[PDB]
């Protein structure tokens, strides 16, 4: 890394993509898988339409995601 | 609904 260069790909340097619930009384932020991009997610997205069932609902609370824990 | 990435770091 540690240069000025478009698309930061390379060993150990991975990426994560995060998504916001649709709902107000929600706004948590659940991860996808690094297959999926935010370019072709909806709109409407909510803690319903995630990809993992242990945060797969809107009466899950968010996820301790500080360090490790 | 916002969307945004992190590194995977602690
Ligand atoms: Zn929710």
């Amino acid at each position: 890394g540690s240069s000025g260069s478009s698309g930061e790909i390379s060993g150990f340097g991975q990426c994560l993509v995060w998504v916001q619930c649709s709902f107000p009384n929600c706004g948590k932020w659940r991860r996808l898988c690094g297959n999926i991009d935010p370019s072709v997610l909806p709109d409407n997205w909510s803690c319903d339409q995630n990809t993992d069932v242990q945060y797969n609902r809107c009466d899950i609370p968010e996820e301790t995601w500080t360090g490790l824990e | 609904a916002r969307t945004k990435q992190t590194a995977r770091k602690s």
